[PDB]
RNA sequence: CCCCGAAACCCCCGGGCUACACGCGCGCUACAAUGGGCGGGACAAUGGGAUCCGACCCCGAAAGGGGAAGGGAAUCCCCUAAACCCGCCCCCAGUUCGGAUCGCGGGCUGCAACUCGCCCGCGUGAAGCUGGAAUCCCUAGUACCCGCGUGUCAUCAUCGCGCGG
């Protein structure tokens, strides 16, 4: 019904990270076999005791770095887009994904006349 | 395909002509028809050197000019 | 090419490309006479070592001439066809090989057409494609009239192979006729003296036109 | 005999009488070299024609395209390697083809990520500029 | 008679005729895929360009003695068209020449020095000198100035 | 007997020549035979800069260089040639290095 | 053992040739000059040997080694190389006139060198220059 | 000189300078046969190299990965260039021209590759069939054409400065 690569998410989260990292694609991979930052491991951390716990509080971050994983799922996180928090309420076809993609910069253009 | 035209041995360079300088005024010598010897002076585009041959459709033009 | 022999020919006799002699070959113009090399030089390629004189043109050979310009790329500032050419890396400048091999394959198709010494033919196409009156604008007292002047030898030289080159360039841009049998039929159309070529009609329009200009 | 003009391969997707592997990229999710790939291992000549090609040869290269990996061609050169929904490595044809990349378009709509929405208002998102040279 | 006595594509093409006969030149499983290179577009368009390029390599390694991989990938290299981006020289990949080589060394006709790479051996040299003499007589009905050499 | 390479290096042809006529001169006192002041290609650094600051007005650059003038000597290695060679004045703007083959 | 010694520069390319008895065979880089896949190439260097003739040519066996620039410089570097071989082989001053009205520069070198490119599209040339 | 002066000084995170209905300059690639592809065959110079060049071997389809001789530089490496030639396919058409764009995957650098990097493979297959008015560069080993080096450089060259063919 979701299936990311012939395995539901249960399955996915029961999973280690090595053998997600082999599931996704190579650059996220990369990013993780070379590691997180110490900002992205207290995020995580954060998102854990959160599924957990309650945290007492929404998840902020500057970090657009961190991949998506299934463990940062169900949860909204709130992502600087330099100038703002924007939430992203993590569904699971997110999966192997930056936070940036959904926290947008730019906002669109809509021209005025030359001049 | 060569028709009536009139050879000529240039004898004589004199001053350079043409707006941008590309004609030479020059004196040249008939060889061949009726004239054969009679000098005249014709305005030539390109290089020349004395004893180049210039071929004329005609001989009674004769350009003049110092 | 495919025989082989003609991939490793080899030479003996300092005939041209060792393939034609010029012995035989013979210009009824006494103005180009001069002006047009025919010693027997086995390689036509000079190395530029001419250009830095004035009449070096004249102590170079004619075939050589020839190739040089063929290595041409079209026409960049003029309309040949009424159209621009513009080869830019797709041309043959600089790519004296080339041409070399352009104008040995256009030799060969005349001889087995025209039964006859290519150059031969070569020099009688420049002879009926070189003008020998042009017109020119020219100030008598401070005011321009469109004058008509006779062309120097080297000039219709220069003008003649020129314009066969051109004429080789527009038919066989952008169709299927290769560039090497563009050139044999200019050269033989020429030599022929009809209208068909590109060489004889402009010749022929310029000296119409300095005939209408006195 | 065994001539003729139009040959109908994967479907009615029909090709012209000019040597089979060119013929073969006149299909979408087919380049020349895929072509070559698949004749080589269906153990058909490339240079061929496709007048003279026979209904089991049809067959043969129809099967091919259905499972290539099955039948010899790497999985690394296939049009969907590593599928969304099934790891299995995958080669796609017309119309699966632009099914397929509309899905994963509309994935990204859905989750409304930069590529997504670029997508959706036409624009280019691989890191040009877009200033000068976009223009349309 | 030679390898330089003789030209090169020719006797590229002779011996990979003959090469057919030697059974250590079997071409690998992903031959009739990849490309010789990142600066090709096109797979080899041939069946036999494994024979091709292991009778040019073993000719290369007659002339330029203790050669290696990297030598023969930057001989193999060439041009690619970077699209609308100008023109560079890249070189090809070093797992064809390399079973190539092994091959080769399969067959009796390279041995590999520890090292600065690798260099023919006495039954390979007589091979090519055969095919290359062979040749020259071939086309000695031809040129009598190359009876000559 | 085994042998010394004398590398050296300079800026100044003059001081470089001084250096080399000072070993021709000692070996000829002595008889130790001198391999000849082999001259090594010299190293042309080239700097090419632009000799604008305000990045305005046409473009104009300055080609600088500095040149390095490099021999060899080889002599052999005996214990009064070394003593005296080290005793050389060896120059301000001109490095040596005596390297021994044996 | 009388061999001689000769060599020829053009842009970049030398040439050493070396000349003494033999039958005719002369090489280039191990190859025979018949083989010499450009034409152009081919007759370039053989030029000064079909203008001495084959009475001589015959007798002499030649080999040069070249290493340099381009197909043709090396064809020019060889043809100097050989042209002044054979003259100082023979000693045939009535050659070395033939030579020297057919191209002077078979045995004078051509001194030209390529000038150093300067500022404005270096790249390109040294007059080479950007567009207005 | 005026001003800020505990902020207009300093440091850190994130964004931006990379946004795009458009106008302009300089250029790259092309609009094909004076060619495209495939396979074979050839020929350079300038410069640079220490946490740097890295032959050579092995692995890999590629990009790339592991080990590693030698090299502080006429000793080793970068470095067997491309245009060119030979043979075979294509035979004048939006094509075996063209490679914009986009999808999937695989990698390198880096603390970090979403915004916003570079590379590879399969796939896709955009305009464009020579260009008005007008305008630029160039006089000999020059211009045109071909590629290479280096500076910038952790990784990035359609650029600059240079090199030869
Ligand atoms: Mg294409
Ligand atoms: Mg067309
Ligand atoms: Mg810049």
């Amino acid at each position: 019904e979701f299936k990311y690569r012939g395995y539901t998410f249960e399955e996915l989260l029961n999973m280690s990270l090595e053998d997600f990292a082999k599931l996704l694609p190579s650059r996220q991979r990369r990013s993780l076999k070379r590691g997180l930052s110490p900002e992205q491991k207290k995020l995580l951390r954060k998102i854990r005791l959160a599924r957990k716990g309650k945290y007492k509080k929404p998840i902020r971050t500057h970090s657009r770095d961190m991949v998506i994983l299934p463990e940062m799922v169900g949860i909204t996180i709130h992502v600087y887009n330099g100038k703002e928090f924007v939430p992203v309420e993590i569904k699971e076809e997110m999966i192997g994904h930056y936070l940036g993609e959904f926290a947008l910069t730019r906002k669109v253009v809509q021209h005025g006349s030359p001049g | 395909m060569s028709d009536e035209g009139y050879p000529a041995e240039v004898i004589e360079i004199v001053a350079r002509t043409g707006v941008t300088g590309g004609v030479t005024q020059v004196k040249v010598r008939i060889l061949e028809g009726r004239d054969k010897g009679r000098v005249i002076r014709r305005n030539v585009k390109g290089p020349v050197r004395v004893g180049d041959i210039v071929i004329l459709r005609e001989t009674e033009r004769e350009a003049r000019e110092i | 090419a495919k025989a082989l022999t003609e991939r490793f020919y080899q030479p003996k006799e300092l005939k041209v490309m060792g393939r034609w002699s010029v012995e035989d070959v013979t210009v009824n113009d006494p103005s180009l006479r001069p002006y047009i090399n025919l010693e027997a030089r086995l390689l036509p390629h000079s190395h530029g070592r001419h250009a830095k004189k004035a009449f070096g043109k004249a102590n170079v050979h004619i075939v050589e001439r020839l190739i040089n310009k063929v290595m041409r790329s079209g026409a960049s500032s003029h309309k040949a066809g009424g159209h621009f050419m513009r080869r830019e890396h797709r041309s043959l400048m600089s790519k004296k090989m080339k041409a070399y091999e352009v104008v040995k394959e256009a030799f060969m198709i005349i001889e087995r057409r025209t039964k006859q010494n290519p150059i031969q033919v070569l020099v009688r196409a420049i002879e009926n494609s070189a003008p020998r009156e042009d017109t020119t604008t020219i100030a008598f007292g401070g005011i321009r009239y469109h004058m008509a002047v006779d062309v120097s030898p080297l000039r219709r030289l220069d003008i003649a192979l020129k314009n066969i080159a051109l004429g080789a360039s527009a038919k066989c841009y952008r169709n299927k006729t290769s560039y090497a049998q563009a050139l044999a039929e200019e050269i033989i159309a020429a030599a022929n003296a009809d209208p068909k070529s590109f060489a004889y009609s402009r010749k022929e329009e310029i000296e119409r036109i300095a005939q209408s200009s006195r | 005999d065994e001539f003729r003009h139009i040959v109908r391969i994967a479907g009615v997707d029909l090709n012209g009488n000019k040597q089979l592997r060119w013929a073969l990229t006149g299909i979408r999710g087919i380049g020349i070299n895929f072509a070559t790939m698949v004749l080589r291992v269906a153990g058909i000549d490339p240079y061929m024609k496709t007048g003279y090609l026979t209904n089991e040869q049809i067959k043969k290269i129809e099967e091919i395209l259905e499972d290539p990996v099955a039948h010899g061609i790497p999985a690394w050169a296939v049009n969907r390697p590593k599928d969304y929904e099934t790891g299995k490595d995958m080669h796609l044809i017309t119309a699966k083809l632009v099914m397929a990349w509309r899905e994963d378009v509309n994935r990204l709509r859905r989750v409304r990520a930069y590529r997504g929405i670029r997508h959706e208002l036409g624009l280019p998102l691989r890191g040009q500029r877009t200033r000068s040279n976009f223009r349309h | 008679a030679t390898v330089y006595d003789v030209p090169g594509d020719l006797l590229v093409e002779r011996t990979a005729k003959a090469l057919k006969e030697v059974e250590a030149i079997k071409p690998p499983e992903w031959a009739p895929f990849v490309k010789t290179g990142r600066h090709k577009e096109r797979i080899p368009e041939q069946e036999d360009w494994w024979y091709y390029r292991v009778a040019s390599i073993f000719r290369k390694i007659y002339i330029d003695g203790p050669v290696g991989i990297e030598r023969l990938r930057t001989w193999y290299g060439g041009r690619k068209n970077r699209g609308h981006a100008p023109e560079h020289f890249y070189k090809a990949g070093g797992s064809i020449i390399r079973k190539a080589l092994q091959q080769l060394e399969a067959a009796g006709f390279v041995q590999k020095v520890p090292g600065e790479g690798r260099i023919v051996t006495p039954q390979g040299q007589s091979f090519l000198d055969r095919i290359a003499t062979e040749l020259k007589k071939e086309l000695e009905e031809q040129l009598p100035e190359l009876k000559k050499y | 007997m085994q042998k010394a390479r004398i590398k050296l290096a300079s800026t100044d042809i003059k001081a470089l020549n001084e250096v080399t006529d000072q070993i021709r001169q000692i070996a000829e006192r002595t008889g130790v035979r001198m391999s000849g002041p082999i001259p090594l290609p010299t190293k042309r650094i080239r700097i090419t800069t632009r000799k604008s600051p305000d990045g305005e007005g046409t473009a104009t650059f300055d080609k600088f260089e500095l040149r390095v003038h490099k021999r060899l000597v080889d002599i052999e290695a005996d214990e009064r040639a070394m003593r005296q060679i080290m005793r050389i004045r060896v120059p301000e703007d001109v490095t040596i290095e005596i390297e021994l083959i044996s | 053992m009388k061999v001689i010694q000769t060599a020829g520069k053009r842009k970049t390319a030398i040439a050493r040739a070396t000349i003494r008895e033999g039958k005719g065979r002369v090489r280039i880089n191990h190859r025979p000059v018949e083989i010499i896949e450009p034409e152009i190439a081919r007759f370039t260097i053989m030029e000064p040997l079909v203008l001495a003739g084959e009475e001589i040519v015959k007798g002499v066996d030649i080999d040069v080694k070249v290493e340099g620039g381009g197909f043709m410089g090396q064809a020019e570097a060889a043809r100097v190389a050989i042209a002044r071989a054979l003259v100082e082989w023979t000693n045939d001053m009535n050659l070395k006139e033939k030579f020297m009205k057919y191209d002077r520069t078979m045995l004078v070198g051509d001194s030209r060198r390529t000038e150093p490119h300067k500022p404005n599209r270096s790249t390109k040339g040294p007059r080479a220059k950007r567009q207005k």
